[PDB]
């Protein structure tokens, strides 16, 4: 679990010190909450006060309760109009939010509807024409539809929540989100919750928010989960090349990536593997951007079954799939190790990496597992792709 | 002569050769409509966000690639006619398209069971009933562990389309919008041989088992 990092030092560790209406407290305690989570102690207050907030939070009942409590506290109950709009990336999530919102707002007399559609895109419209719910939660496509078709009104919307933004932008709702925002009033409060914080999510906060409150959980975005890591005792450096060629005889290898610490060795190894009859593409730091574009297309096409390169750190390798990856030269630290063999994203958590260990290497780092802080078995005499 | 935007459509339609070059930076941009700048490259077109270098402004449908995940282009983004559609290079990646549905780009190592699972939370899929069917374009690199692409368990219909050979090769997938929720997808392969010509990426009829 990373570490919490706000720009808002105020912290409230009780629901009673938050100035919530009595009826809302009843709903909160009746739902089973007793003491707020790390994210609530920091986010609920700046929301009720009306400031734009960014919260890096994993999915759960506690995260949903952050914006649910905030929204309910601002609703003007006698105003029979939609005043809050929550976007979620699926029908399922949207409906769970409605459940949570209704439960808490149960004792308040707060209405909340879920733009789902499903088997009712004609039926539910008959309910929206009858009453404007206080809170609307739906998916971006479906909500944007209801706004264009005038069954929802942006007129009294003062609170706009993007839940699981990273997801929603992966599922192609960026356009629909941008379009919905263009229909809301200028002074509209934006709350954005997302577990990851990639470039296009940051870009959203920059366009929709002003001097927002950030609550982040900085943690390594690359991991070794799923990567099977191995090492070979090579004794001395000179015997690395002979070990590499023997791996090709032992293992089945479609394509591979080989990391090297210096350029002078990338060029040395590139020609030696040419001489040993290998389709090889070489890449280093001294090259331009347009040069590397070329040697990467060769590799992505199959013209090279092997890419030998150097740690880039700033630039990630444009590699999608490979039988394995070889640390012919051990990286100097945990960060560089994780750049070379760590993968991003939640799925396809699978890989193979092999590290070559000289005796000099052992001296400078006592234990490989400890030094890089990960499991690394000695390579067996079996077969693992 | 013709804006590059048009020369590309020409290649796709007739079935000529015209390689595409993408700047890795496009992958920072979420799926959707994106303003990009085309440049004449070496016997093809380069797509980046740089206006210099004899650049021609264009507005495309864009679908990036993202390590360990699926990226989806939504059907409601598909309307402006003769608009070009592009996805990042395919080098292990699968691409699945629904007729008037979304278009998914799947990272190479994502087990079919796991991406199918993710796809099915999408409204268009939840609108696709057990026992009934839809049109589906589906490309996957040739000779890749079945568990990474084979959807026989979920779909009953013509076999998928493929690119490369022996889990080696790159493919590019483009498209042209032909109405609301409709576009004609094309493709081309790059291999040690060289770069092949454009060609249709058909949508066969698939029935849903579960």
């Amino acid at each position: 679990e990373g570490v919490i990092e706000s720009n808002w030092n105020e912290i409230v560790d009780s629901f009673d010190d938050m100035n919530l209406s009595e009826s809302l407290l009843r709903g909160i305690y009746a739902y089973g909450f007793e003491k707020p989570s790390a994210i609530q102690q920091r986010a609920i207050l700046p929301c009720i006060k009306g400031y734009d907030v960014i919260a890096q939070a994993q999915s759960g009942t506690g995260k949903t309760a952050t914006f649910a409590i905030s929204i309910l506290q601002q609703i003007e109950l006698d105003l029979k109009a939609t005043q809050a709009l929550v976007l979620a990336p699926t029908r399922e999530l949207a409906q769970q939010i409605q459940k949570v919102v209704m439960a808490l707002g149960d004792y308040m007399g707060a209405s909340c509807h879920a733009c789902i559609g499903g088997t009712n895109v004609r039926a539910e419209v008959q309910k929206l024409q009858m009453e404007a719910p206080h809170i609307i939660v739906g998916t971006p496509g479906r909500v944007f539809d209801m706004l264009n078709r005038r069954y929802l009104s942006p007129k009294y919307i003062k609170m706009f929540v993007l839940d699981e933004a990273d997801e929603m932008l992966s599922r192609g709702f960026k356009d629909q989100i941008y379009d919905i925002f263009q229909k809301l009033n200028s002074n509209t409060q934006v709350v954005l919750l997302s577990a990851t914080m990639p470039s296009d999510v940051l870009e959203v906060t920059k366009k929709f928010m002003r001097d927002p409150i950030r609550i982040l959980v900085k943690k390594e975005e690359l991991t070794l989960e799923g990567i099977r890591q191995f090492y070979i005792n090579v004794e001395r450096e000179e015997w690395k090349l002979d070990t590499l060629c023997d791996l090709y005889e032992t293992l089945t290898i479609t394509q591979a990536v080989i990391f090297i610490n210096t350029r002078r060795k990338v060029d040395w190894l590139t020609e030696k593997m040419h001489a040993r009859d290998f389709t090889v593409s070489a890449m280093h730091g001294d090259m331009d951007q347009k040069e590397r574009d070329v040697i990467m297309r060769e590799f992505r096409s199959g013209s090279s079954r092997v890419l030998i390169t150097t740690d880039l750190l700033a630039r990630g390798i444009d590699v999608q799939q490979v039988s394995l990856v070889i640390n012919y030269d051990l990286p100097t630290n945990r960060e560089n190790y994780i750049h070379r063999i760590g993968r991003g994203g939640r799925f396809g958590r699978k890989g193979v990496a092999i590290n070559m260990v000289t005796e000099e290497d052992k001296r400078t780092l006592r234990d490989i597992e400890t030094f890089y802080n990960t499991s690394i078995e000695e390579m067996p005499l079996n077969v693992a792709d | 002569p013709n804006s590059l935007e048009a020369q590309i459509r020409q290649a796709m339609k007739t079935g000529s050769t015209l390689t595409i070059e993408f700047d890795q930076a496009l992958n920072q941009k979420s799926p959707g409509t994106l303003n990009v700048f085309l440049h004449p490259a070496n016997g093809g077109v380069r797509i980046d966000l740089d206006s210099g270098n004899q650049g021609e402004p264009a507005k495309i449908l864009w679908l990036p690639w993202k390590q360990g995940e699926l990226q989806t282009l939504q059907p409601g983004s598909i309307s402006t006619v003769d608009m070009l559609f592009f996805t990042y290079y395919l080098s292990g990646s699968k691409v699945f398209a629904g007729d008037g549905g979304p278009v998914w780009h799947i990272d190479a190592p994502v087990e079919a069971n796991q991406f199918w699972r993710r796809m099915s939370s999408d409204e268009w899929m939840e609108d696709w009933e057990v026992g009934t069917d839809r049109q589906v374009a589906y490309l996957h690199r040739a000779g890749q562990s079945d568990s990474l692409w084979n959807l026989s368990a979920y779909l009953e219909g013509a076999a998928p389309s493929t690119y490369g050979r022996d889990n080696l090769g790159q493919a590019v997938v483009g498209g042209i919008v032909t109405g609301r929720q409709q576009m004609s997808l094309y493709q081309y392969a790059t291999t040690s041989s060289g770069s092949s010509a454009w060609s249709p990426l058909t949508y066969t009829l698939q029935q849903r088992k579960q």
